[PDB]
């Protein structure tokens, strides 16, 4: 059904397949990441973004209170994926914030990053047309650097907070409230407009980035596996834990969703459409980032591994360089910024939604006495922009790394994955859920779906896991800086926050209830009516 | 209770002439949960159609089915002696589980 | 997916009460829903029962809901339907069939034995 696609496609599609999924893969090497990417998507990603949305339709009781009607000792799975949601709210903002800024930065005649014959360039700045003809520096680069970031030497320098990103942050966060508090989405005849404007944009891009002289170099590095060296750990983690993140499961974003869904609909279609046009979408925009950054090495006269950022600067680099390329840059940028800060807001609202619908289940009392809700609602968005505030500042690009590496992707991810598989599997049962999947939608999920479940997914998640641990190696920003032990043990402490909910909660449940310890473990798996 | 109403009870064809049967429904059914089933007499009923066009394993392709909301229809592109039985169409959209009138081929 | 048989009909006297077997063979009887199917002396069809594949899942008609029981021996592979207030209007001959995908329908139906109530 045309309307089924076109009413959900385009908030399920954001900013992870245009901005995380580009940065990650270039990251990782190119064409390695693809590998274990694909062995995920088919091995887990579609399977559990499917499990979930079942969960919320079966249980009907949000992301949190879902567990009780199939297993109470595990429980925390909700609270974990509430407060992953919360911390992807803080820290996910912070991209629209320096879109907003770019934004404002494309009212002008010329493009600041197109020249720099501006304040903030450094003397070792060189044309990139004039580069090829040491230790240059492109203006794009420096301008994303200094301009917008004004990148500070470490995160032990968090310098000066910078106005300009504050006003940003309190901008998208005073629409996100207005927005919210209304109940403004795209319902009227402007959902077609906002579903179709990205992916015009994007396909202007991907037009524009295979006709550069040097695309074929950029779609070499970015198809051609390394495969002979590049299996560490990292890109295992990376790939596997992309496609967890751009399915929003481990959330319980989805299970919400599912949540004011009727279970009487042929689930399993819509979530393989839905979830091979998300996978389609960032695979594609993938030869538009990677055609500007192998036209970048051309022209430059560099290796495509050293064209850019190998970090979340890697979009506001190569995009601006294409709009650079094309006539009248301004109303390229002008529209190309519009089209990222529509992608991430609607997934913004999205997710604050759902956060909030969580945490009110746990307090209607107080939580959902009228306004009390509109109170609790800006209570929780001026919380989330202090929280941003910190990123604001010029050493605020390492906390945005740490928290995009720790906060809501990586071992977390890996962790609610294999607790949902595994209960679902193997203590709830995979009969039971067949059999309830029978009930709703009318068939059972056939062979793919109960192995996923029951070996494949724990199986990834597990070897990912233990090979991480086994392998590892710190993380970094770019190529070159390197964090100190307190920022990575701030990272780990940002990453346990949601992974030791479950046994928290376990525990508790299991102080809560009364006799014998095996009666309240017993009790405690039986799900409730 | 969603009735299935058939509307030609009763079919004495010559053979080699086409067929075509109609069911309707109280209420929308989905496309993908009508059925039609044959049985012939004396004998117990079997899957003929699924998902209202999709033959069953040993129905020959000279059977087919067509329809959507709350009219459908089982067509036939040549009877002979061999498709001399009653057709039945069913709903499984939602319960109560209901059966069509049925149709017999009388010839 | 091979072979069901009915076993168990016969005469009753009206508002007695009787219960009905099917045999499965050929297919893992616990992993397929199994449904009651009723054939008037009239020829016409009516659906009296659905036991889902772990009986967990129970539909019943209205004309039958307060007065059927169906269940199951995923154990022993053999369906059961019980009846505890046979009317007139319950004579009749019944069909155990596989309903496992309700998108596809009832893939094989059983012999079938009649049922007599006077
Ligand atoms: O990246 C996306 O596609 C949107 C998103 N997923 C999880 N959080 C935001
Ligand atoms: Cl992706």
């Amino acid at each position: 059904k045309i309307d089924f696609v076109l009413s959900v496609a385009g908030g399920f599609v954001g900013l992870g397949n245009v901005w995380r999924f580009p940065y990650l893969c270039y990251k990782n090497g190119g064409g390695a990441f693809l590998i274990p990417y694909f062995i995920f998507l088919f091995g887990s990603g579609l399977p559990v973004f499917f499990l979930e949305i079942i969960i919320g339709q079966y249980t009907s009781e949000g992301g949190i209170t879902c567990w009780e009607k199939i297993c109470p000792l595990f429980s925390g799975i909700g609270y974990a994926s509430v407060v992953i949601v919360s911390l992807l709210n803080v820290y996910y903002i912070v991209i629209l914030a320096w879109a907003t800024y770019y934004l404002f930065q494309s009212f002008q005649k010329e493009l600041p990053w197109a020249h720099c014959n501006h304040s903030w360039n450094t003397p070792h700045c060189m044309e990139d047309t004039m580069r090829k003809n040491t230790n240059f520096t492109s203006p794009v680069i420096e301008f994303w650097e200094r301009n917008v970031l004004s990148l500070s030497p470490g995160i032990d320098h968090p310098g000066s907070l910078k106005w300009d990103l504050a006003l940003c942050l309190l901008l998208v966060w005073l629409v996100c409230f207005f927005c919210i508090w209304k109940g403004v989405r795209s319902t009227g005849k402007v959902v077609y407009f906002t579903a179709t404007f990205p992916f015009a944009m994007l396909l202007v891009l991907l037009v524009r980035g295979l006709t550069l002289p040097g695309a074929g170099a950029g779609i070499k590095f970015y198809l051609y596996p390394d495969i002979t060296r590049l299996e560490d750990p990292q890109v295992w983690i990376d790939a596997g834990t992309q496609i967890f993140f751009s399915y929003a499961i481990c959330l319980g974003a989805m299970t919400s969703l599912g949540s004011y869904n009727k279970y009487h609909n042929n689930v399993y279609r819509d979530c393989m459409l839905l979830g091979c046009l998300n996978s389609g979408t960032s695979f594609v925009s993938g030869f538009a980032i990677f055609s500007i950054l192998g036209f970048m090495a051309q022209e430059q006269g560099v290796d495509i591994a050293d064209v850019a950022e190998s970090g979340p600067g890697l979009a506001f680099i190569a995009y601006p360089k294409a709009v650079t390329m094309m006539p009248l840059p301004t109303f390229w940028s002008i529209l190309f910024f519009i089209m990222l800060l529509l992608l991430g807001l609607d997934s913004q609202f999205v997710e604050v939604e759902g956060q909030i619908t969580s945490l009110v289940d746990l307090y209607p009392s107080f939580l959902r006495k009228g306004y009390r809700r509109e109170i609790f609602i800006a209570f929780v968005c001026s919380i989330s922009y202090l929280l941003g505030l910190t990123m604001v500042t010029e050493g605020g690009m390492y906390v945005f790394q740490l928290f995009d590496y720790y906060a809501a992707s990586g071992v977390c991810l890996l962790w609610v994955a294999f607790f949902e598989c595994f209960v679902i599997a193997w203590i709830y049962g995979g009969n039971r859920f067949s059999e309830d999947i029978r009930d709703m939608i009318g068939f059972p999920p056939g062979p793919w779906m109960k192995y996923s479940w029951a070996v494949i997914t724990p199986v990834l998640c597990v070897g990912c896991f233990i090979f991480s641990l086994v392998k590892y190696v710190p993380l970094t920003y770019n190529k070159t800086y390197v964090y100190p032990n307190w920022a990575i043990g701030l990272g780990w402490s940002l990453a346990l926050s949601s992974m030791l909910c479950v046994p928290l909660v376990i525990v508790i449940r299991l102080c809560q209830t009364e006799g014998p310890f095996l009666v309240r473990v017993k009790y405690l798996l039986t799900p409730r009516e | 209770e969603n009735v299935l109403t058939q509307s030609p009870a009763i079919m004495s064809t010559s053979p080699g002439e086409k067929v075509t049967m109609t069911c309707r429904a109280s209420s929308s059914v989905g496309s993908s949960y009508l059925h039609w089933y044959q049985q012939k007499s004396g004998a117990s009923p079997k899957l003929w159609i699924y998902s209202t066009s999709n033959l069953a394993s040993g129905v020959p392709a000279r059977f087919s089915g067509s329809g959507s909301g709350t009219s459908y229809s089982l067509t036939i592109s040549s009877v002979e002696a061999e498709d001399a039985a009653t057709y039945y169409c069913q709903q499984f959209s939602g319960y109560p589980l209901t059966f069509g009138s049925g149709t017999k081929l009388e010839m | 997916e091979v072979q069901l048989v009915e076993s168990g009909g016969g005469l009753v006297k009206p508002g007695g009460s009787l219960k009905l077997s099917c045999a499965a063979s050929g297919f893992t009887f616990s992993s397929y829903a199994m449904s009651w199917v009723r054939q008037s002396p009239e020829k016409r069809l009516e659906w009296v029962a659905e036991i889902s594949s772990g009986g967990r899942y129970i539909y019943y008609s209205d004309t039958v809901t307060g007065r059927f029981t169906i269940s199951r021996d995923n154990a022993r592979n053999i369906l059961h339907l019980e009846m505890s207030s046979l009317r007139s209007e319950d004579t009749a001959m019944y069909y155990c069939a596989r309903g496992e995908v309700r998108q596809r329908g009832f893939d094989y139906w059983g012999q079938g034995t009649t049922l007599t109530v006077s």
